[PDB]
RNA sequence: UUAAGUGAAUAAGGGCGCACGGUGGAUGCCUUGGCACUAGGAGCCGAUGAAGGACGGGACUAACACCGAUAUGCUUUGGGGAGCUGUAAGUAAGCUAUGAUCCAGAGAUUUCCGAAUGGGGGAACCCAAUAUCUUUUAUAGGAUAUUACUUUUCAGUGAAUACAUAGCUGAUUAGAGGUAGACGCAGAGAACUGAAACAUCUUAGUACCUGCAGGAAGAGAAAGAAAAUUCGAUUCCCUGAGUAGCGGCGAGCGAAACGGGAAGAGCCCAAACCAACAAGCUUGCUUGUUGGGGUUGUAGGACUCCGAUAUGGUAGUCUGUUAGUAUAGUUGAAGGAUUUGGAAAAUUCCGCUAAAGAGGGUGAAAGCCCCGUAGACGAAAUGCUGACAACACCUAGGAGGAUCCUGAGUACGGCGGAACACGAGAAAUUCCGUCGGAAUCCGCGGGGACCAUCCCGCAAGGCUAAAUACUCCCUAGUGACCGAUAGUGAACCAGUACCGUGAGGGAAAGGUGAAAAGCACCCCGGAAGGGGAGUGAAAUAGAUCCUGAAACCGUGUGCCUACAACAAGUCAAAGCUCGUUAAUGAGUGAUGGCGUGCCUUUUGUAGAAUGAACCGGCGAGUUACGAUUGCAUGCGAGGUUAAGUCGAAGAGACGGAGCCGCAGCGAAAGCGAGUCUGAAUAGGGCGAAUGAGUAUGUAGUCGUAGACCCGAAACCAUGUGAUCUAC
RNA sequence: GUAGCGGAGAAAUUCCAAACGAACUUGGAGAUAGCUGGUUCUCUCCGAAAUAGCUUUAGGGCUAGCCUCGGAAUUGAGAAU
RNA sequence: AUCCGGGAGUCAGACUGCGAGUGAUAAGAUCCGUAGUCGAAAGGGAAACAGCCCAGACCACCAGCUAAGGUCCCAAAAUAU
RNA sequence: GGUGUAGUGGUAGGAGAGCGUUCUAAGGGCGUUGAAGGUCGAUCGUGAGGACGGCUGGAGCGCUUAGAAGUGAGAAUGCCGGUAUGAGUAGCGAAAGACAGGUGAGAAUCCUGUCCACCGUAUGACUAAGGUUUCCUGGGGAAGGCUCGUCCGCCCAGGGUU
RNA sequence: CUUCUAGUGAGAAAACAACUGCCCGUACCGUAAACCGACACAGGUAGUCGAGGAGAGUAUCCUAAGGUGAGCGAGCGAACU
RNA sequence: AAGCGACUGUUUAUCAAAAACACAGGUCUCUGCAAAAUCGUAAGAUGAAGUAUAGGGGCUGACGCCUGCCCGGUGCUGGA
RNA sequence: GGUAGCGAAAUUCCUUGUCGGGUAAGUUCCGACCCGCACGAAAGGCGUAACGAUUUGGGCACUGUCUCAACGAGAGACUCGGUGAAAUUUUAGUACCUGUGAAGAUGCAGGUUACCCGCGACAGGACGGAAAGACCCCAUGGAGCUUUACUGUAGUUUGAUAUUGAGUGUUUAACCCUCUAACCCGCACCACUAAUCGUGGUGGGAGACAGUGUCAGAUGGGCAGUUUGACUGG
RNA sequence: AGAAGGGAGCUUGACUGCGAGACCUACAAGUCGAGCAGGGACGAAAGUCGGGCUUAGUGAUCCGGUGGUUCCGCAUGGAAG
């Protein structure tokens, strides 16, 4: 009883050629380029998972920077003033309202300013 | 390899030619080459020990029983053999389902009014096999072939 | 207006996404041909000219099929009943209800080559001799028979050498060659390989070559197997058993008899003696020819004595009588409407049939339309197999123990080789070469060197069915076998085209449609090709014709791109363009961070180490038989059958020979819950002390087999080459 | 005319059908290769070695050591202070 | 940990502390002993870097704290005292 | 079922559990109101993988449970086929032509003329091998001819050897 | 072919006339585009004939009888070969 | 002018034409004819329709002048 | 225990030996010398006219060989029309320097330089293409060759015995002989008969020898099958 | 140096059957051994003695030879083996 290689074969090389839509020339068009290059993709998505939330910290720790020195401070000296004085906000947080509530943003730094007077 | 029609000359040469080296026209990756381990002429059967088999039987036989599917007949008898008179009697039983027919010996009018009916299968009580009243939904015995069943089941 | 600043858009060409085409022939579905078997037949043809070929025969005839100057056919006996003159269209001439065509049995004709056979030869050609007959006034020309070689029988002639034997002429008798790439019995007879090298040994008396066969061959009727109490010709299967043995005791080789089965069957000569004839006429009875007698070991026969002069069989014939059988055929039940379609066998209603619901066809899927099927019937002729008839052959008891017979350069022995599972070994048994060489029933051979005793047989002569092996071929079927890169090398005009001096090597290439309805007519164009119009359910089904994938080549467009160093992506992201299996939507993307392919082999690879142009198809741990372990089921101090017989190629019962387990220790004699060593009751070794097995299934590993696939350089054995080159 | 265990050679290992330290074709034959290349789907649990001894042995093998799976067994036998 | 049983793979190692031989107390040399990493290990630091320093990736997050190493700009954090 | 605690890098290699292909049996289904196959989509699952919808296509095919295997391909300087790159690139195989006029859909290349040029112990004439119809006449232009072609040792039809 | 005998062995010499005489080949190429070289290929292929001037000549140059213009072209007038 | 080979000839078809091979001449040795030698299992053949002024085998290589010493070893021949 | 002859040689390591010649300058050439690593008399020694598509050194003549290049003719190349391949190829948007790294980078780090697309030319790199290194070692791989390597063998030789018989003598059974009938004849004549084959017949020669079978001892690279270890700074 | 060094007397334990338990070790091998039994030497005894102060002085299996034996012996009794 024999058994024919009929269909498996396209249908599994075509779901990979699918993810190669968009590539260059050959890369998109050659299942042997398009493997390739798709397993280098997903080698990339996987590091670059864990890298975007170290660079969204690099952005907002530098928006903060920029921020404080104008109020007086600078992030190091501020930082410290925020926990000895109990205060809990995100990076996140102090970059966004340091671009748009500047006034929540000098209230926070004016109390920073008096937990490091003692 | 060795049964297909074809060459025992080297190709080309073993070296400078630019090529693979070959060993002949029909190797297994040759177009039009010879099988690497195919389907070879088999046996396929074998035994089961002698108290399993009849253990096997009795099985079989007592759960047709256990359920009320097996009917039991006095007797089957026609003048001539006559399809119709098989198809009456079956609904004279109101039997609407695959039957196994187990007859007793030269009974001949019988089992030539039972057979051509699809849904109808005739066997001897010499002849019954653990095939035949699994596949079946009932069995239709005559009251002399069952006691000759029991007479070689002991 | 002048200065300073910021600055879009525009594509010669390119990228991404999408849409439509072209090329190309993957995929699906399908079969016209294959593969492995089963049951039955048949198992040879040939000098009365074979197997295989060459050349011819048609109204037109290149090819294939058929046939042979009587050439696409002739006669005859049967079957069948309306068309027919093959493929094969196309036309032209015809034939048939006074029975064509077609089908089965028996006949007739049958060029030329070939064993080829009157002589020759480079196969299908050439050249004769002798008789009879023909054309011609005649020679030249045409036809028919006969003419090889050997053997084996008989006449004539015949001689170195007289008698006659060589020889020669004539008449008679048989051979001779091919194959079924199979199966059998003989002669001669390798190597690579395994032994992890290699000589003995293995591969293996295998492959190859040569002879002889037959439908089967070979063996076959005890100078046998054994060991008390025996059995009776040969062959084949199961088991004995991987045992007893053989072996650089290495690799490895490896029985038989008993026990269980299939099938069964026995016969004929030589010799003594007795007659008829011929020669030696010893006129002794020595040589012989025909007929009779006689065939064995419990010894048998001759021979003498009486009984009987009947009765049991055959493996025999091209003799009769029927019975069947193979090769053609006959007959054979039961349905209409409705819906969707081009067309129903599909759907829905309501019926019928079955000893027939096996299968194939029909415009899609049919018990009821066609061919069939289950059942019933049939043969002029020829060939096979039974039965019963004739005819042919063959076959008798009891007693005696005076004498005669019972296979000679044989059995056997020395020397050299081989065959037996047995490699010279302590080497019985059986063969071949060479030399030596018995006995005669008061005898002769065997029981594994040899002797004695006991037991079983009677060599040196011939034949014989069945049970077992194989399939070129014919009939009927079968398959958890293939489905066009598969299956035969070959589904098709294949051992072909093609390649080679030759022996030899050897392919590619299936599919319109239900039906050719195969596109009349018009237009552009030399044509090819195309556009309308028509056929058709569909032509983007139009002959490169089912479906129509990818590489690769084009055309059109939404978004990006001419200051930029890029393993080509990934994460972040404005602008533009869309709007989906509706959800945290889709395409493109300026600009920014990060980032040296895939595989193999390596201590270690981006590797300047290795492989791949790309795309598609194909392409590698399988099976048989053994051994072991785990899991699972049935029985349990027990478990289980093998070959074989009946049965549907099956299940589904018989069959207890045999195998494992239930007790061990010892080299063995032997002893036994113990035994061996030992002077030992000592000590110690191995065992017991409730301590589970066996059959089958399944999976993991191993052994013997090519054993996961591919790859050498080489070795051996038949054959083909001096049309090139050397003498 | 001479043919492969062979022929022929005013001798070069020279020629024997474009290849001769032993022609070509078919068969033994699927020769052998401790060497080189290749060996096709997925997820879950565990996870080595590159050492010793002996080897006509040194790029091969065997036994031990080191991994994994199933069972049995008294324990308090393993480890670290 | 030990005992019985089924299935293996390995027998070319490399560098870096430390302590010895051969060498010239030369070698990214060679041969032993002892510890680690690599082999078979991604992630941060050391410009780039098998073997060095920190640390062992089941998966999702535009949350937080630290290690080695760092805080003028490239480039996250002190132009700290 | 809850809840805690602990674990979850991996080559050689051991162990477990599954996905998909073809065929067999039994059962329950689909199909010209359109099966398999092909193409597109923004869909589902932890993985191999599974659906649903459009277009194409024209006759067969799923699902459940068990069985059997020629059961999965990216690599062997693998085998067969088709198509690229190099690229409109190398080459187009010794040598003298020019013009007028014909034919024709179309002429450097075919025909006819005129002048020019080349061989001449040969590039002239005859013959033995070898080839085997290539020879003559009338038509043709799809392929062969290294361009062209109205032409030909090519293709079709007839004929020729005394 | 010519003689000489041996020899089965009517009688044939030569005039004219008129009659008879079988089989196979025969086309065409053949220093070549038709043969051997896979090709319409700068190679190879036995024999006979093979003219004039000047010359010993079949050498050499130019010509007679006869044959031929050779199956890719038109421009330009660089490097380099 | 010098080396090598007397000379004409032959050779690695397709990287070597030569100082290499051959050669006329020298010398040693075998062979009484069914010769020795060679092909072949043998039959049959060449040698040769030859017969020691002939035929086979080894070395040297026109021609000129010449060709020393050794018979312990090894082959060959003769011995008893 | 090397004679005649020759000798830094087609032979001489040291070595470009030393001396004379030839050149302005001579490790090559020619003449000589003898300290011949390692000439030497038929694997011949030393001369030698003629000859050589041989090898070497020097002169005259002639020159694009050179100083040192220039011009000209034709064919390809270059542009246009017709026709139309190949080896190669993982995908490519394919710069330089100094470093790093399997220790020599277009592609990795830091810098430096650079608008997009082609045509005619040159060969530095792509460890450029073509050929699974011919050099070296291994496989307990092959094959051809050698021999005083192992084990065999064809051929040649020597004995016993069969074919195979008869008589005398000489010695301790063996031996020397003589005979003729086997066996042999590649001698002559004769017949079958067209015959140098063959078979028969008669002479002659030779003779129990030879040839042939079985067994045995020698010899036997003529020919055959094989073996010829490992460790090792290759 | 309570000798294992050196003298003198008597002797053959340089014994037979063994062996609880350890050591070494992949295997095959190698090493030590208290104590029991038979029969002894030396010594008045107690006792010591299964070679030498200790650690080198050796070679599996197959095959063959010599001596012993209450073992087997292919129909039986022997023999060959």
């Amino acid at each position: 009883a024999r058994v024919k290689g009929g269909t498996v074969t396209r249908k599994r090389r075509k779901k990979v050629l699918k993810l190669a839509k968009g590539y260059y020339g050959s890369k998109h068009t050659l299942f042997k380029s398009a493997k390739e290059q798709v397993m280098n993709s997903y080698y990339y998505a996987f590091r670059d998972r864990r890298q975007k939330k170290r660079d969204f910290r690099k952005l907002w720790i530098a928006r903060i920077n920029a921020a404080a020195r104008m109020n007086g401070l600078s992030y190091s000296k501020l930082m410290h003033g925020l926990k000895l004085a109990e205060i809990d906000i995100n990076r996140k947080m102090l970059a966004d309202l340091a671009v748009n509530d500047a006034a929540a943003f000098t209230a926070l730094a004016e109390q920073a300013k008096d937990a490091l007077s003692k | 390899r060795s049964a297909v029609r074809g060459g025992g000359r080297k190709p080309w040469r073993q070296k400078g030619t630019g090529r693979a080296r070959q060993g002949s026209i029909r190797s297994p990756q040759w177009r039009g080459g010879g099988v690497v381990f195919g389907p070879t002429p088999r046996s396929y059967s074998y035994k089961l020990p002698k108290k399993v088999r009849r253990l096997a039987m009795k099985s079989v036989l007592s759960d047709k029983v256990a359920e009320n599917n097996l009917v039991a007949v006095e007797g089957l008898s026609f003048d001539a053999p006559k399809t119709k008179e098989f198809k009456q009697v079956l609904a004279n039983l109101s039997i609407d389902t695959k039957v196994l027919v187990v007859l007793e010996n030269g009974n001949d009018f019988a089992a030539l009014s039972a057979r051509n009916l699809p849904n109808v299968s005739v066997v001897t009580s010499d002849n019954v096999s653990v095939l035949d009243v699994v596949s079946a939904n009932k069995v239709l015995a005559t009251q002399t072939a069952l006691t000759q069943i029991e007479e070689v089941l002991a």
